[PDB]
């Protein structure tokens, strides 16, 4: 409600927050970020199994996913091992760095919103304490100073920095699809039968952060 | 660790804390409006 | 960086004013009290 | 609203952290963790010196310890050194990748506990403020502040962070534990004198913070 | 608010703890670079990749492209001509690395001078507390100090770091560039493998965001 | 000016002391760190550091010149000291080098380990005490805000709450934390004073001559902090 | 106003003086105060100097320690390795010094602040505990304000700039200290004045003069 929401508050931490960034991060670079962010939220990342599954079941013929719709394409176009290897091994790193990049503009933004709060605070409790003639009605010009301290935590803690830690997450689970795709596409180049490739393709599986799922 | 901007806004917090504790050395407070906040306080946290 | 306790003590600091800020929300300044007041601060800053 | 205000305070602090740290782990990672920290807490790790004792008398002949049962199914096998030792070196590290990720998980929560603390307490210094005539309000504001402050230290000082401690021990003794059952193991397979190897072995006795003589 | 004595008193004691840390002629080589990396802009690798490949097809604005250049014409080998460029990227990343050292010093120096001044500030107000009515506007004026450090410490000197670092890692990319441009050229490939070579590096550490 | 030096330390020391002495406050402080605590090291090992504590404090550490003055002494021959008197006895008994150079290292490395163990129990009641204070005082403070009756005791409970963040503070910053450092100190002092016995028990065995071994054991004591004091 | 002020005094800096004196030995402390006293009354000699006499020497074949040193080295002892063991070793020494020296300093600038909110903390809970007495809460506050005014002057000002002043001293000695070995290396090796005097000329640039060119 009313007491909660103070234009000048919120248009001094974002104003700031955004000054501070755009020092390092340009506007294409933080336009990118939020277009990965929102791909990261409102798509889910294709499930391993279901992809080793898809996998199998193409294998033998010889779609959904673009990353083996472009390995299926340029398979088909008839391309040696290093070409394959080197085209998704770039694509791999491509990613990993974009998603590190958003992670990184996220956690600036992140960092700089609590010092924009501390900052309107400051300039809040000056406000207040140069028309302070008797100390009775201080109570709502706190107010505000407590409000911009509190959009900065706000901001930082349950927007900027869980989008970067959801950012963290969605790059763990691209690369390891990433690269059970490649060794899929590079098991179906050579050929092999389908059983034998399963045997090894989810030895890997429990890697990293799944280690604690067993 | 944790960032500085905390270290000075605790500084910050406890001085003017300071200040506020001086202003309330040398002034009144009203006993119907104490009560009443008491009672309210006394309600709230059971 | 910082103790891991300092955003508590920062808690604790901002309840402590607000609850003081409270406090002088329905005082009355006294004028006799503060001249007793400025008088003990001058001989303690040594003016 | 007596008991409205602890809901509040309750509602705030723990719903926060765990919609913090549900985006940082996934629902499976969190479910566990806790799954490792109360076995952690609820059952005891096996002393070294039975452990010793019981792979001595191994030894000589030449098991409730779900590693040692690995280890004597695989050297019963006939498998070679090489083979053995990088299967148990591989559940060794999975064990320890298990308990630092559940020490992550539960600092995760320790290090989120006061921010959550910090919003709930600017957010009842703000309603008091505002309100200040009314006095039926600043009483549940304040209430809240001050419930919200005093639940995140809580939380983070007696809850979480010993959690994380509590596990990071288990994970020094199992990993303890499993480095004598490596070396006990290889002995038994190479054959080497028993009195030898239970020197070796109660060298390992002062590791660490073992060291109370 | 707007008081210069508070300005005054974070600038003095944030310039005598850096003097104190570095020397004046380092301070003022720290300026120069930042104003470089502010009035004027990093060549585009892009335009630089386009110019190695008409050098190429036909085998100058930088001056590191005109250092390789003059150093290839005049008949030297692989190594010495690597060696020195080697040497002036390595002297660029220094330089850079210490302008943002600098700038840091001076961010994180300039909130502790802010506490000191409004410290000082509210004790002088309490030694000479005259008027109840003036016991608040007073702390106001002290605030002046605390405030200004903040706001030096959050928009001047911490972002010029950043810009310093950025600027470093642009020159360091570019110079890495003319280097396997240089090499190119003096290995006689052909240009079409070295332009895609060199594109290879437009999805470095920061531009793969904008692809 | 080193007995002003002393004397002020001992008197800020005492002032603080006496600002702790009130009981029931700094008792919570101590509960609540202890109950932290007992979940990384157990009762035994607590009672072991606060042993190594007591006798790095109050047992001084042997100077360094005396047990150079004894080594050299014993190497031109051919002891209340407890580690030289077990390498003495090793090396009297009939062993090879490498079995003195084991059982030497193992006892260093023992010490070194234990006195680790101990400034880490320390260190970590140091960084547990403030939040304890401050846990006290809140609760202290829920007391007071539900139990208001008089104005004029608003002030005094409230200084009372507050005291028990002053007791972590003090707790903290003027014994813990010293303590660890403390025995930080000693067990540098104390693997000093043992790779010299080491280095000086192998130079006896080997019959090194006597000029070189005290150039080398000089050399040792011309390290570490000692460096400021030449 | 003087017990206020010495309370305030005593508190912060014998504070600081009991935790230094526990980390640090007193003869240590000594050592340092005198090292950072050399170190602000004499200015470092400056590296073109050291560069013009090892050229002068080196054509040729005082004022300066460790050039006496050299040279008293060099007209004695024929051979190199005797000559560099000793050089290295004093630059070893001279580092080691003054790294202390830093270490003695940041340690009192790190206790101030600390010594500094005790103060804080005792003056609020005297004057909230007197509160009604003026003659009670004047000392208290001033105890307060002026104990947290010192730990941060003391912290900000004195210490940690005598630290900082120190790490620059140590890195200007250690540059003219490899020069001036550098330059007897060559004058024993008889190498001719200019190579050397080319190779110098990128130590001239090492780290911070990197500013100036
Ligand atoms: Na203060
Ligand atoms: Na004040």
């Amino acid at each position: 409600i009313g007491m909660f929401v103070d234009v000048t508050s919120i248009l001094i931490v974002v104003g700031g927050s955004i000054f501070v960034v755009l020092m390092k991060f340009t506007m294409g670079q933080f336009f990118g970020a939020t277009k990965i962010a929102g791909k990261a939220f409102m798509f889910k990342a294709d499930e391993p199994e279901d992809l080793i599954a898809k996998i199998v079941e193409m294998a033998d013929a010889a779609i959904n996913n673009t990353f083996m719709q472009k390995g299926i394409d340029l398979l088909v176009d008839g391309h040696d091992a290093d070409v394959v290897r080197a085209a998704l091994k770039k694509d791999i790193a491509l990613t990993d760095e974009r998603h590190t990049q958003g992670t990184g503009v996220f956690r600036a933004f992140g960092d700089v919103a609590p010092a924009m709060g501390m900052i309107g605070t400051l300039v809040g409790l000056v406000a207040m304490l140069s028309n302070m003639d008797d100390p009775k009605a201080i109570g709502p010009a706190m107010a505000v100073a407590l409000l911009t301290t509190l959009y900065g935590a706000i901001l930082s803690n349950m927007v900027f920095f869980p989008i970067a830690d959801k950012l963290s997450l969605r790059r763990d689970q691209e690369t390891l699809n990433r690269r059970l795709i490649m060794d899929g596409v590079l098991a179906i180049q050579d050929g092999q039968n389908p059983r034998v490739i399963d045997s090894y393709l989810k030895n890997y599986l429990n890697e990293g952060k799944r280690a604690l799922e067993i | 660790g944790l960032p500085l901007w905390m270290g000075t806004f605790a500084n910050l917090m406890s001085l003017l804390m300071c200040f506020f504790v001086l202003l309330l050395s040398f002034s009144e407070m009203d006993v119907l409006k104490f009560k009443q906040i008491a009672g309210s306080m006394k309600f709230a946290f059971g």
